[PDB]
């Protein structure tokens, strides 16, 4: 009834406010930069090797390693930063910090990359990706051009992003969507699934009401977002497969200890 | 030895 609905809107707002606190660059700010509607300094565009060299100081997060490997390493540190932000966000979801601590770890271990790819879409258009909190823009063609197989990592994320961004979700919608994904009761090795699904069920009701109110003309948007959750799991599976290739092909790659924990399978 | 657990426990 209306009392439940009001509580769902208060939960949606709490999540939005926590999302704003956790993530430095929101979708609204990212899209303004991408569409060129900001007053702030323009991102440095990296579209070829010359511009990467020039722009390197603008986009920094010494270097004799080959460029594809250097981009690979830099990406880990950005990914590790994202894990930290997502963990802060998860701790703001009501009920999360009261879960068994090993289950909180499990939820982050198996959920964080699905969230990374969701939030990465906010930074992407069909032509490239905003990097370094808006200070750079690396073209999709440049990343595709990196020597095999490094040029294969980002393209499926761009493919996901263009379709995902066509749904026109805003930061308020995204805050609930990512909370739903974190609270997935089917992650391997969860010790107590029922409290997780109880939280998720309430988040799913908050998401459905959010979409009905914020996107009244977008038919079955909720069903579309449930399908995107499945699509994100496929992106993760494919990314892991590519990592296995690099591990078998490339000689001495240093994997960050936080990613070592996450990818310990 | 869990880095995720350390992140979760920091207020
Ligand atoms: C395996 C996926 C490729 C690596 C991901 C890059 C991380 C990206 O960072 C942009 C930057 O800092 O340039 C990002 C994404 C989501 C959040 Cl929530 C925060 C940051
Ligand atoms: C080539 C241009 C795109 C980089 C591709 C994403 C990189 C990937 O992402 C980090 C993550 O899965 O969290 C990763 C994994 C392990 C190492 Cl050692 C380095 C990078």
């Amino acid at each position: 009834g209306s009392p439940e609905s009001a509580d769902l809107r208060a939960l949606a707002k709490h999540l939005y406010d926590s999302y704003i606190k956790s993530f430095p660059l929101t979708k609204a700010k990212a899209r303004a930069i991408l569409t060129g509607k900001t007053t702030d300094k323009s991102p440095f565009v990296i579209y070829d090797m010359n511009s990467l060299m020039m722009g390197e100081d603008k986009i920094k997060f010494e270097q004799s390693k080959e460029v594809a490997i250097r981009i690979f390493q830099g990406c880990q540190f950005r990914s590790v930063e994202a894990v930290q932000e997502i963990t802060e966000y998860a701790k703001s979801i009501p009920g999360f910090v009261n879960l068994d601590l090993n289950d909180q770890v499990t939820l982050l271990k198996y959920g964080v990359h699905e969230i990374i790819y969701t939030m990465l879409a906010s930074l992407m258009n069909k032509d490239g990706v905003l990097i370094s909190e808006g200070q750079g823009f690396m073209t999709r063609e440049f990343l595709k051009s990196l020597r095999k197989p490094f040029g294969d990592f980002m393209e499926p994320k761009f493919e996901f992003a263009v379709k995902f961004n066509a749904l026109e979700l805003d930061d308020s919608d995204l805050a609930i969507f990512i909370a739903v994904i974190i609270l997935s009761g089917d992650r391997p090795g969860l010790l107590n699934v029922k409290p997780i699904e109880d939280i998720q069920d309430n988040l799913l009701q908050a998401l459905e009401l959010q979409l009905k109110l914020n996107h009244p003309e977008s038919s079955q948007l909720f069903a579309k977002l449930l399908q995107k959750m499945t699509d994100l799991r496929q992106i993760v599976t494919e990314h892991v497969q590519l990592l296995q290739v690099i591990k078998k092909t490339e000689t001495d790659m240093s994997l960050h200890p936080l990613l070592q924990e996450i990818y310990k399978d | 030895p869990s880095l995720l657990k350390k992140l979760l426990l920091a207020p």
